[PDB]
């Protein structure tokens, strides 16, 4: 039982780390979509 | 026009003469509907020539130069410019817009400014954009009689509207923000 549990835990935590990396990558490119959103709001101000 | 009148033998080079030639340009030049036919008529008949009285009392006769001058608007090659004519400039500008609005732009092509006060320019532009544009587009030039002042009249209209009074830069906003405020107000 405990060997399967160890394998599951290692697999799970490696996947968790990888998806935290992916999640933080998404957060950073959202922290650039922030600048794009400001630029797009300025274009919307031109249109207003 | 100074160039082609000098080639005609009426040499014009001084800063004062340039204004006499501008007066000739304003009074006697026109946009012909067909450049080749107009040239043929001018070469086969003198009915296209007009008399102009210079300030010293000398009378000079202006011929095909009346329409060869403004033709440079449509064929900049006469000036040595490798550029679009006004018809092509308008047509390509429309064709850089989204397809859905090109029909409205074709139907509302407006000529404005002092250089547009020639006779025949509206007809020539209409013909050119009908020949260039798709047959499906309902082309229409609009060329008002006061089009030399339309630039200013638009500002009169704009600035006198009650709802426009929110659009100004105020002295307070300039003091708060500096000149960059213009990028937040004026377009």
């Amino acid at each position: 039982w405990l060997s399967a549990d160890f394998a599951q835990e290692r697999r799970w935590k490696r996947g968790v780390a990888r998806k935290v990396v992916r999640m933080v990558i998404r957060h950073h490119e959202e922290q650039r979509q922030k600048e794009e959103r400001a630029r797009r709001e300025e274009q919307a101000k031109l249109r207003r | 026009l100074m160039k082609i009148l000098t080639e005609r033998g009426y040499s014009f080079t001084t800063t004062a003469e340039r204004e006499i030639v501008r007066d000739i340009k304003e009074k006697l030049c026109y946009v012909a509907l067909d450049f080749e036919q107009e040239m043929a008529t001018a070469a086969s008949s003198s009915s296209l020539e007009k008399s102009y009285e210079l300030p010293d009392g000398q009378v000079i006769t202006i011929g095909n130069e009346r329409f060869r001058c403004p033709e440079a608007l449509f064929q900049p090659s006469f000036l040595g410019m490798e550029s679009c004519g006004i018809h092509e400039t308008t047509f390509n500008s429309i064709m850089k817009c989204d397809v859905d609005i090109r029909k409205d732009l074709y139907a509302n092509t407006v000529l404005s400014g002092g250089t547009t006060m020639y006779p025949g320019i509206a007809d020539r532009m209409q013909k050119e954009i009908t020949a260039l544009a798709p047959s499906t587009m309902k082309i229409k030039i609009i060329a008002p009689p006061e089009r030399k002042y339309s630039v200013w009249i638009g500002g009169s209209i704009l600035a006198s509207l009650s709802t426009f009074q929110q659009m100004w830069i105020s002295k307070q906003e300039y003091d708060e923000s500096g000149p960059s405020i213009v990028h937040r107000k004026c377009f």
